[PDB]
DNA sequence: ATCCTCCCCTAC
DNA sequence: AAGGTAGGGGAGGAT
C-alpha cells in the first residue's frame, strides 16, 4: 500500500503498456501495469467535429493561444498580436491518429503521462487499492492512475541490490578475439537487499595441468563441475567454461535494481553472450513482470548526430534491450559525458578520482610505509583512499613510480601501506590507484596457478573499483534529481541533452498559465552579436586584482526584459536617419518607459541603420518562469552544499548545481536555436544587448572610483541606462572602511560578465576588507532590480596574454593573508589536451622564472631575454641529442569523428587505416593518443614541409622501435613560440629562431 | 514506399535541368539532396548554387563581312537601338549582361504574363529600352513561332517591329545592299543596330551588322527631353551629326570627352557609340556641359527646379492647383490615388516628387542631422561633410530646402488622410 | 577450377581460380575447427559449406550480401528457394517487380542474375536462427568478406546493425551500401531501395549495371 | 611575403 | 534528436 517508485519502463509488443518497479516499506517489490495511450490537444470546434470517435476525452481548460511569429516594422503603427481563447480537450487513443488541427505535438506521450495524472517519476505514494487488480505474483493492473495515485507521502528509505561484474580473456600478442580466445576469469560483487556483500571469483580450470588444479583445491579454493553445487560465499572456484558461462546468465537474468559495469555494454556482455551461443543452445532471455514478452539479450547501437551542416555522427553508445526493469548502467558512458580527462580509461579515472596526501612513517633499504589521516589532507581524503586501498594491488608514487603494495593496515580514521619503493628522500608524497606495472601478454604465455590466483586478485579488484567509482559521483543521487526536476524516467535521465529535458516543467507552465505558442511562418536564422570582452591592458600587473562577477547574469537579464516570444510588441527599423528620428519621437509616447522596455539592437538586415525591439513588462511570460524554476533548484543544491563535510559530499553537491547552471543557461541557446520550438531572434539578441549595456555601466562607474577618508566616490554618475527611476543617482556613497584606507580603483580587464579591478596595494587582508564592502556599496547603489554581484577572489601575481589566457595565484574570497593560495591557469598551454607533457613541464619553468626575476627588476641591459632563451636552447639541443625522456610526454590527444566536409580529410583517413589494420577500433565518440614519430636517421632540420605525414595513432601496446624517433622539430618550435611570446625583446628573440628554427617569429 | 520514390524522383527531374529553376525549386533540389545523403550515406548528385540565367547558348558573333546563304526559309526581326532586357514567366524582368534591379512598369509584366500563358514553349521574352518606350524584340519558343506571340502582345498594349518572311530561291551573296534593302523593308521609324534572322527548325539567331571604323570629333554635349524632367544624352559633332547615346553610363565608361576625337561607328542612317576599351573627370565634363543644374539619376539626367503644389499634383494624378486642402479632399474621392498615399511613406513620396536618386539621396541624408517638431522638419545641418565629394550629394543638397517644403506637406496630408 | 583437400568432411574443395589466394589459408583455418562443428546435422549440410568458391569474380560488379545461406529450407547458397516460398525471396521479386513492370512470374533467385555474386558473411548457422555460428567463423568470414571486396565496385549488405563497422573489416574501399534484410520487423525492408542506387551509382562512374530484373524465373 | 580557410579547443 | 557567440593558435594553400 506505500511505495517507493524505483523505476519506469514500457513493452515491445503489439500492445504497449508503462510498468512502474516500486519497492514496499517491508522489502517486498511490486510492479503496477499502466494501459499505454497517444495523446492529442484540439480545440473544441475540433473536438466535436473529428469523425472517428476518440477513445476517451476530458476537457483540460480554457487556453488562449499566442502566434509568436515576429515580423519588423518601419513605423509605429503596430497591431496586436494574433490570439485567440477557447474551450480544449485532451483526448487520449490507443492507437496513432491524424488530426489535422491537433495542437502542442511537440511533447513526449510520456509527459502527458506524469502531468496530466499529478505523478513525479520518483515520489512516495500511499496507493487506493481499490484501483489495483492483481494480475500476477506482485504484479497490478491500473487503469486510473489519476485517482490511484492522488495521495503523496513523505519520502523513505528502501533497500536496493546491485550487480556489478569484470571479466578478463584470454590473448597471446594482440586485443582478445572472441573467436579463439578463451575466457580466464570473471569476478563477480553481489550485494543483496539485506545488504550482505559476497565478493567471488571464478577461474578457468581448463588452462591449468591437473596437477596445478589439485594444488588449487588442496590450498582452499573449490573445484565444481555443475551449477547445481555453486556456493557463492567461496572466494576462488575453479571450474569449466560452460559452467562460467552458465552462473553469469543465472546472475544476469535475476531482478537486480542496478548491474553495474565499465564499459561492458560492449566488450563484457557482448563477448559472454556471443560465445555462450555456439557452446550450447542456452540464451540470456529477459521477462517482462506479466510474462507477456520474452526477448534474448542483444547489444544496439545508438548513434548520436551533431547539428551542424554537415551534420554526421559525433558519439555513440550501447543498451541493453532488457524489459525486467533492471537498469543496466555503464561507468563509461556517464563519465564520459560528465568529466574531462586526457582519456577515459578505467585507469586513468582511477588515477584522478582515489588520492590522498601520505606522510612518510617509516623508512628502510627496500620498503617505505606511509600513514594518511584527515590531519595531513582534505577531510575524507584519507578514508576514500583506505577504502579502496583494502582491495588495490598498487599504489602510484607523485603520478609516476608504480609500487607494489606490500603490507596494508586499515586505520579507524587512516591508513597505514608499505610500498616496495626506492628510498625518496622527502617527507610528504600524493598517493592514487592508477595504472599497474604487470604485462598480460607474458603472464599468458607462461600461464600457470600462481599467475591464476594473482589473476583472480586484479579481476576482483576490477570489479570493486565499479563499486567505487558508483558512490564517488554519487550517481543514486543524481538520477532520483535528474528525474524528479525533468519529469523524465529514471531510467532516461542520463540520455538527452537541452531540448528535451526541459520540455517537463515546461508543460507544466503552459498548462498552468493557460498558454499555447504556435507558428504560421517559417523561420530564418540571422547573425547577431554576443557579449563584451575587454582586451587587457597590461601584461603583468605585480598587484592584487578583486574580480566581481554577476551572478547568473542571463537569467536577470530575461526577467528584467521579460524576454520571451510571446511578449515582444514589435521590432521597428529604419534605413535612414530622418525616419529614424521621427520613430524615436513617437516612440517615446507610444510606449512610456513604466511599462515598456526598448532595447537599441545592430541591424538585421545590410540595408537598415537603426532596429528597435519592443518588449511588454506588464505581464510576465513563459520563459522567466521557466528560468525562475531553474534559478530555485540550484540555490537549493548551492545551500547544502555550504553544508557539506566531507570531500564527497562537496563534490557531489557542487556538481549537481553546477548542472542547473548550464541547463539555465541553455534556455538561451534554445531561443538561438533555429530548430528550436522557442526560437526568438528578437529575444536573444536583445538579451545579449541588454547584457552589454550591463557590463558597461558597472565597468564605467569603477574605472576611476576613490576611496577618500569616510566616504566612496564613483568614477561616473549612477544613472539607470534603461530607464529614469527614483533612485539617488549621487556617486558620493558612506562606507565603513577606517580613514586609514586611502586607494584608487582601475578597470584592467573584463569578459562577459565579470570586471577585473586593479588595488593598488600589496596586502591581501586589506584586499578582502575593502572588496567585501566595495560589494555592499555596489549591490544597495550602484545596480538596480534583481542584478546582484559577488566577490570571487583576489588574483596574486595575475598576468595575461591574450583576451582569454591569464594565470594567477587565487586567494578565496574567505581566505586571509595566511592561507595557501591555489595555482589556477584559463587558457594556457598547462590545461590544454592537445599540447603534451614535455611542453607543459617546461613552461611552467620558465614561465615561473621569467615572473620572479622580473618582477623583482633589474634590467641592466637585456637580462630577463638572454637568461630565458639561453637555457631554452640548452634544453632543447640537449633533448633532441640525449632522446631519454619516455614517450608517455609526447603524446597528444583527440576525439575520432565524422563531422567533416570533403571526404578526404586526413583526419579521417588515419584513424580508418588504424581500425582496418588492428583489432582494436575507434568508435565515433571515443578518444585516441598520437604522436608524431619520424625516422631515426632524420636529422634536425630547419624547413618544415610536411607535419600531418607523421601522425601515428599509439594503442596501449606501442612501443617506439628502433629506426624511429619523436619529431622533435614540431614539439620544440609550439614550445619555443609560447616561451618566446611572453617577452618584451624583438631583437634577440628573432635572431633565437633563425639559429634554432630557421625562421621568424611574429611579435604580438 | 512511394514517399521515397517521389523524393528520389523528384531530385532526378530537377537534376536533369536545373538552368530554368528559381530560388524555391533550388531549394527544394537541395533539399532533397541533404535527405539522400544523410538517408543513404551517399549520393549521386550534390547541392547547387550557381547557375545564373542566360540566353547566350541562343546567339553567336555578329558577321559583318559577305558571305553566302544556301537555305530558303528565314525571318527577319530588328534589333533596335536601346538597352537589352530579358523577362521571365511570372517573374520581374532583368537587365541583360548585368543583374540588378531596374524600375519597370505595372502594364509590361502583366503583359508579359498575358501572352506566356498562351503556351508552355517559350524560355523568355527579349525586350528593348529605348527612351523610356518598350518595344519587344524576340521571344524564342519550341513550339511557337515569332507572328503569334507579336501579335497578343500587341493587343496587350505591347509594342511590336513589322513581321517580315523571306524565302530565299537561289545562291545568294549577302551584302551590305541586300542588308539596306531588307532593313528599310520593315518600315519602322526608330533607330536600329542590327538585323536577327532565323531558320526554320533552328533555335539560334544570327545577326549582321554592316558598318565602317572612323573617328569624329565632338564640339559639345547637350541632354533632349523625352518625359516630365527626364533628360538623355546625346552627342553632336563638329558636322552636326547627332551621335546616339544608350544611356549615362554608356558615355562614362566610353571615356567621352568635350572638343576631342573619339571611337565611333559610322552606319548608313546614323553614328553609334560602343563600350569596349577617369570616371571622376568624365562625369564632371559631361554634367559642367550640359549644365550646372542637371545631375544624374540612375540612366537619365533630371533637373533641380523649385517644383512645389503643381507638380505635387502631378505626381499624385489629381487637379492641379496650389491649394493644399484640395489634397485631401480629392484623395478622398479617387481610390486609385488614395492608395499610393497610404502605401507609401513621406519619405518616399516627397523623394519621388523632386526625382531624386535613392542611393545617393540617402547617403545625403545619413551624414546630416534633423531637428524635428511634432513630426516635421524644421531644422537640418550636415555633420559630415565628406558625402560632399560626389558631384551628386552636393547638388542634392544645394536643392534640399525644396525637399522638406514638400516632406512637410505630404506630412499633414497624411495626418489628415489617414 | 582446381580443388584441395582437407582434413575434414567433405574432404576436397571446389573452387575457381579467382579464389585462389584465400585457399592457401582456407584449410588450415577450416580443419582447426571442423573436428567440432561436423559432429552433429547441419543447415546447409557441410558438403555445401564451400559450393559458393566455385563462382567467379573478375567478371562481376556488384556483391550482395547476406547474414547466413538460409539453413531452413535452404539450397547451399544465399538468396535461393526452391519453390520461391521463402519470405526473403519473395519480398525481392515483389520489389523488383513493382518497380520494373514484371506482372506474371513463377519464381526469382539472384544466382541468375549476370553480374552480381551473392554472398554471405558467416558460413553457417544452426535451423531456426541466424548469426548462431558468429563465434566459430568470423576469422574465416573476415578474409572471404575482403577477398571478394576487391572485386567488385559496390558492395550491398544487409543489416543496419550487422554491417555497421564493416568499413573497418574491409581492406580496399568499396561503395557500401547497408540496408535492411528484406524479412525484418515492421515492414522496414519495405521501403528500401538500394537495388536501384547501386545501378544508378555503377551508370554515374561508369561501370556495367546489374538487370535485377534477370533474376525471375518465367 | 600574405592573407584566407578550416579545425580544435577554450572561455564566457 | 540537435543550446548560443568570441577568440587564439596551427597547418595548408592560392597566390
Ligand atoms: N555554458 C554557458 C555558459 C556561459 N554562457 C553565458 O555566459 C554568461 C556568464 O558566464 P558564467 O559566469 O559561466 O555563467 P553565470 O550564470 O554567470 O554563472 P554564475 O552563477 O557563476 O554567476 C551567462 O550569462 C551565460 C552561456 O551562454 N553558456
Ligand atoms: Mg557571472
Ligand atoms: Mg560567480
Ligand atoms: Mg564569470
Amino acid at each position: 500500500m506505500d511505495v517507493r517508485c524505483i523505476n519506469w519502463f514500457e513493452s515491445h509488443g503489439e500492445n504497449r503498456f508503462l510498468y512502474l518497479k516500486s519497492r514496499c516499506r517491508n522489502g517486498e517489490t511490486v510492479f503496477i501495469r499502466f494501459p499505454h495511450y497517444f495523446y492529442y490537444v484540439v480545440t473544441d470546434e475540433i473536438y466535436q467535429s473529428l469523425s472517428p470517435p476518440p477513445f476517451n476525452a476530458r476537457p483540460m481548460g480554457k487556453m488562449r493561444t499566442i502566434d509568436i511569429d515576429e515580423t519588423i516594422s518601419y513605423n509605429l503603427d503596430i497591431k496586436d498580436r494574433k490570439c485567440s481563447v477557447a474551450d480544449m480537450w485532451l483526448i487520449e487513443e490507443p492507437k496513432k491518429r491524424s488530426i489535422q488541427n491537433a495542437t502542442m505535438d511537440e511533447f513526449f506521450n510520456i509527459s502527458w503521462f506524469y502531468i496530466s495524472n499529478g505523478i513525479s517519476p520518483d515520489g512516495c505514494y500511499s496507493l487506493d487499492e481499490q484501483y489495483l487488480t492483481k494480475i500476477n505474483n506482485g504484479c497490478y493492473h491500473c487503469d486510473d492512475p489519476r485517482n490511484c495515485f492522488a495521495k503523496e507521502i513523505p519520502r523513505f528509505d528502501i533497500p536496493r541490490s546491485y550487480l556489478f561484474l569484470a571479466i578478463a580473456c584470454h590473448f597471446d600478442k594482440k586485443f582478445p578475439s572472441v573467436f579463439i580466445n578463451p575466457i580466464s576469469h570473471t569476478s563477480y560483487c553481489y550485494i543483496d537487499l539485506s545488504g550482505k556483500r559476497l565478493l567471488f571469483t571464478l577461474i578457468n580450470e581448463e588452462m591449468l595441468t591437473e596437477q596445478e588444479i589439485q594444488e588449487a583445491v588442496d590450498r582452499g579454493c573449490l573445484r565444481i563441475q555443475s551449477l547445481m553445487e555453486m556456493d557463492y560465499e567461496r572466494e576462488l572456484v575453479l571450474c569449466s567454461e560452460i559452467v562460467l558461462l552458465r552462473i553469469a546468465k543465472q546472475l544476469l537474468e535475476l531482478t537486480f535494481d542496478y548491474v553495474v559495469t565499465f564499459n561492458g555494454h560492449n566488450f563484457d556482455l557482448r563477448y559472454i553472450t556471443n560465445r555462450l551461443e555456439l557452446l550450447t543452445g542456452e540464451k540470456i532471455i529477459f521477462r517482462s513482470p506479466d510474462k507477456k514478452e520474452a526477448v534474448h539479450l542483444c547489444i544496439y547501437e545508438r548513434n548520436q548526430s551533431s547539428h551542424k551542416g554537415v551534420c554526421g555522427m559525433a558519439n555513440t553508445t550501447f543498451h541493453v534491450n532488457n524489459n525486467n526493469g533492471t537498469i543496466f548502467f555503464d561507468l563509461y558512458s556517464f563519465i564520459q559525458k560528465s568529466e574531462k580527462l586526457d582519456s577515459y580509461k578505467l585507469d586513468s579515472i582511477s588515477k584522478n578520482a582515489f588520492s590522498c596526501m601520505g606522510k612518510v612513517l617509516n623508512r628502510g633499504v627496500r620498503e617505505m610505509t606511509f600513514i594518511g589521516d584527515d590531519t595531513t589532507d582534505a577531510k575524507g581524503k584519507a578514508d576514500t583512499f583506505a577504502k579502496v586501498l583494502t582491495t588495490g594491488n598498487y599504489v602510484t608514487v607523485d603520478e609516476d613510480i608504480i609500487c607494489k603494495v606490500i603490507r596494508k593496515d586499515i586505520l579507524e580514521n587512516g591508513f597505514k601501506v608499505v610500498l616496495s619503493c626506492p628510498t625518496l628522500p622527502n617527507d610528504i608524497y600524493k598517493l592514487s590507484f592508477g595504472k599497474d606495472d604487470i604485462d598480460l601478454a607474458q603472464m599468458y604465455k607462461d600461464y600457470n596457478l600462481n599467475i591464476a590466483l594473482d589473476m583472480a586478485r586484479y579481476c576482483i579488484h576490477d570489479a570493486c573499483l565499479c563499486q567505487y567509482l558508483w558512490e564517488y559521483y554519487g550517481v543514486e543521487t543524481k538520477t532520483d534529481a535528474g528525474a524528479a526536476t525533468y519529469v523524465l524516467p529514471q531510467s532516461m535521465v542520463f540520455e538527452y541533452r537541452a531540448s528535451t529535458i526541459i520540455k517537463g516543467p515546461l508543460l507544466k507552465l503552459l498548462l498552468e498559465t493557460k498558454t499555447i505558442l504556435v507558428r504560421s511562418e517559417t523561420k530564418q536564422k540571422f547573425p547577431y552579436e554576443g557579449g563584451k570582452v575587454f582586451a587587457p591592458k597590461q601584461k603583468m600587473f605585480s598587484n592584487n586584482v578583486l574580480i566581481f562577477d554577476y551572478n547568473s547574469l542571463y537569467p536577470n537579464v530575461c526577467i528584467f526584459g521579460n524576454l520571451s516570444p510571446e511578449t515582444l510588441v514589435g521590432v521597428v527599423v529604419s534605413t535612414n536617419r530622418l525616419e529614424e528620428e521621427i520613430n524615436n519621437q513617437l516612440l517615446l509616447q507610444k510606449y512610456p518607459p513604466p511599462r515598456y522596455i526598448t532595447v537599441h539592437c545592430e541591424p538585421r538586415l545590410p540595408n537598415l541603420i537603426s532596429e528597435i525591439a519592443i518588449f511588454d513588462r506588464s505581464i510576465e511570460g513563459t520563459i522567466p518562469r521557466l528560468l525562475r524554476t531553474f534559478l530555485a533548484e540550484r540555490a537549493r543544491y548551492k545551500k547544502m552544499l555550504k553544508q557539506a563535510t566531507s570531500s564527497t559530499e562537496k563534490a557531489i553537491y557542487d556538481s549537481m548545481q553546477y548542472t542547473y547552471k548550464i541547463v539555465a543557461n541553455s534556455v538561451y541557446g534554445l531561443m538561438g536555436f533555429r530548430n528550436s520550438a522557442l526560437y526568438s531572434y528578437a529575444s536573444a539578441k536583445s538579451c545579449t544587448s541588454i547584457g552589454r549595456r550591463m557590463i558597461l555601466y558597472l565597468e564605467s562607474v569603477l574605472n576611476g572610483a576613490e576611496l577618500s577618508n569616510g566616504m566612496l566616490r564613483f568614477a561616473n554618475t549612477l544613472s539607470n541606462p534603461f530607464y529614469m527611476d527614483d533612485r539617488d543617482i549621487n556617486p558620493i556613497v558612506k562606507t565603513s572602511l577606517p580613514i586609514d584606507y586611502r586607494f584608487r580603483f582601475r578597470s584592467v580587464y573584463g569578459d562577459t560578465d565579470s570586471v577585473f579591478t586593479e588595488i593598488d596595494s600589496q596586502d591581501v587582508d586589506k584586499s578582502i576588507e575593502i572588496a567585501k564592502e566595495l560589494e555592499r556599496l555596489i549591490n544597495s547603489r550602484v545596480l538596480f532590480n534583481n542584478f546582484k554581484i559577488e566577490f570571487e577572489a583576489v588574483y596574486k601575481n595575475l598576468i595575461m596574454q591574450s583576451k582569454k589566457k591569464y594565470t594567477t595565484m587565487k586567494y578565496s574570497a574567505s581566505s586571509n593573508s595566511k592561507s595557501v593560495p591555489e595555482r589556477i591557469n584559463k587558457g594556457t598551454s598547462e590545461t590544454r589536451r592537445d599540447v603534451s607533457k614535455f611542453h607543459k613541464n617546461m613552461i611552467k619553468t620558465y614561465k615561473t622564472r621569467l615572473s620572479e626575476m622580473l618582477s623583482e627588476g633589474r634590467m641592466n641591459s637585456n637580462q630577463v631575454c638572454i637568461d630565458i632563451l639561453r637555457s631554452l636552447e640548452t634544453d632543447l639541443r640537449s633533448e633532441f641529442d640525449s632522446r631519454s625522456s619516455p614517450l608517455e610526454l609526447f603524446m597528444l590527444s583527440r576525439m575520432h569523428h565524422s563531422n567533416y566536409k570533403s571526404a578526404d580529410n586526413p583526419n579521417m583517413y588515419l584513424v580508418t587505416e588504424y581500425n582496418k589494420n588492428n583489432p582494436e577500433t575507434i568508435e565515433l565518440g571515443e578518444r585516441y593518443y598520437f604522436a608524431y614519430i619520424c625516422p631515426a636517421n632524420v636529422p634536425w632540420t630547419k624547413k618544415l614541409v610536411n607535419i600531418k605525414t607523421y601522425e601515428t595513432i599509439i594503442d596501449r601496446s606501442f612501443k617506439l622501435g628502433s629506426n624511429q624517433r619523436i619529431f622533435y622539430e614540431v614539439y620544440f618550435k609550439r614550445l619555443t613560440s609560447e616561451i618566446v611570446n611572453l617577452l618584451d625583446n624583438k631583437v634577440l628573440c628573432i635572431s633565437f629562431f633563425q639559429r634554432m628554427f630557421g625562421s621568424r617569429p611574429t611579435f604580438y | 514506399s512511394s514517399a521515397d520514390l517521389t523524393n528520389l524522383k523528384e531530385l532526378l527531374s530537377l537534376y536533369k535541368s536545373l538552368r530554368f529553376s528559381d530560388s524555391v525549386a533550388i531549394e527544394k533540389y537541395n533539399s532533397l539532396v541533404e535527405w539522400g545523403t544523410s538517408t543513404y550515406w551517399k549520393i549521386g548528385v550534390q547541392k547547387v548554387t550557381n547557375v545564373e540565367t542566360s540566353i547566350s547558348d541562343y546567339y553567336d558573333e555578329v558577321k559583318n563581312k559577305p558571305f553566302n546563304i544556301d537555305p530558303g526559309y528565314y525571318i527577319f526581326l530588328p534589333v533596335y537601338f536601346g538597352s537589352v532586357f530579358i523577362y521571365s514567366k511570372g517573374k520581374n524582368m532583368v537587365e541583360l549582361g548585368s543583374g540588378n534591379s531596374f524600375q519597370i512598369p505595372d502594364e509590361i509584366r502583366s503583359a508579359c504574363n498575358k501572352v506566356l500563358d498562351s503556351d508552355n514553349g517559350i524560355d523568355f521574352l527579349r525586350f528593348v529600352l529605348l527612351n523610356n518606350r518598350w518595344i519587344m524584340e524576340d521571344a524564342i519558343s519550341k513550339y511557337q513561332s515569332p507572328v503569334n506571340i507579336f501579335k497578343l502582345a500587341s493587343e496587350y498594349g505591347l509594342n511590336i517591329p513589322n513581321y517580315l518572311e523571306i524565302e530565299i530561291e537561289e545562291d545568294t551573296l549577302f551584302d551590305d545592299e541586300l542588308y539596306s534593302i531588307m532593313e528599310r523593308s520593315f518600315d519602322d521609324t526608330f533607330p536600329k543596330i542590327s538585323i536577327s534572322y532565323i531558320k526554320l527548325g533552328e533555335l539560334k539567331r544570327q545577326v549582321v551588322d554592316f558598318f565602317k571604323f572612323s573617328f569624329m570629333y565632338i564640339e559639345s554635349i547637350k541632354v533632349d527631353r523625352i518625359g516630365d524632367n527626364i533628360f538623355i544624352p546625346s552627342v553632336i559633332t563638329k558636322s552636326g551629326k547627332k551621335i546616339l547615346v544608350k544611356d549615362v553610363d554608356h558615355l562614362i565608361r566610353s571615356k567621352v570627352r568635350e572638343h576631342t576625337f573619339v571611337k565611333v561607328k559610322k552606319k548608313n542612317t546614323f553614328s553609334i557609340l560602343y563600350d569596349y576599351d577617369t570616371r571622376g573627370e568624365v562625369i564632371k565634363r559631361i554634367i559642367d556641359t550640359i549644365g550646372r543644374d542637371y545631375y544624374v539619376n540612375g540612366k537619365y539626367f533630371s533637373k533641380v527646379g523649385i517644383a512645389g503644389l503643381k507638380q505635387l499634383t502631378n505626381k499624385l494624378d489629381i487637379n492641379e492647383c496650389a491649394t493644399v486642402d484640395e489634397l485631401v479632399d480629392e484623395i478622398n474621392k479617387s481610390g486609385t490615388v488614395k492608395r499610393k498615399i497610404k502605401n507609401q511613406s513621406v519619405f518616399d513620396l516627397s523623394r519621388e516628387c523632386l526625382g531624386y536618386p535613392e542611393a545617393d539621396f540617402i547617403t545625403l541624408v545619413n551624414n546630416m542631422r534633423f531637428k524635428i517638431e511634432n513630426c516635421k522638419v524644421v531644422n537640418f545641418n550636415i555633420e559630415n561633410t565628406n558625402c560632399l565629394n560626389n558631384p551628386s550629394i552636393e547638388t542634392i543638397y544645394g536643392n534640399f530646402n525644396q525637399f522638406v517644403s514638400i516632406f512637410n506637406t505630404v506630412t499633414d496630408v497624411k495626418k489628415r488622410l489617414f | 577450377m582446381n580443388s584441395v583437400t582437407i582434413s575434414h568432411a567433405p574432404y576436397t574443395i571446389t573452387y575457381h581460380d579467382d579464389w585462389e589466394p584465400v585457399m592457401s589459408q582456407l584449410v588450415e583455418f577450416y580443419n582447426e575447427v571442423a573436428s567440432w562443428l561436423l559432429r552433429d546435422e547441419t543447415s546447409p549440410i557441410p558438403d555445401k559449406f564451400f559450393i559458393q568458391l566455385k563462382q567467379p569474380l573478375r567478371n562481376k560488379r556488384v556483391c550482395v550480401c547476406g547474414i547466413d545461406p538460409y539453413p531452413k529450407d535452404g539450397t547451399g547458397v544465399p538468396f535461393e528457394s526452391p519453390n520461391f516460398t521463402k519470405k526473403s525471396i519473395k519480398e525481392i521479386a515483389s520489389s523488383i517487380s513493382r518497380l520494373t513492370g514484371v506482372i506474371d512470374y513463377k519464381g526469382y533467385n539472384l544466382n541468375i542474375i549476370d553480374g552480381v555474386i551473392p554472398w554471405n558473411y558467416y558460413l553457417s548457422c544452426k535451423l531456426g536462427e541466424t548469426k548462431s555460428h558468429a563465434i566459430y567463423w568470423d576469422k574465416i568470414s573476415k578474409l572471404l568478406l575482403q577477398h571478394i571486396t576487391k572485386h567488385v565496385s559496390v558492395l550491398y549488405c544487409l543489416g543496419k546493425t550487422d554491417f555497421s563497422n564493416i568499413r573497418a573489416k574491409l581492406e580496399s574501399p568499396v561503395t557500401t551500401i547497408v540496408g535492411y534484410h528484406p524479412a525484418a520487423r515492421d515492414h522496414q525492408f519495405e521501403k528500401d531501395r538500394s537495388f536501384e542506387i547501386i545501378n544508378v551509382l555503377l551508370e554515374l562512374d561508369n561501370k556495367t549495371p546489374i538487370n535485377w530484373a534477370q533474376g525471375f524465373i518465367y
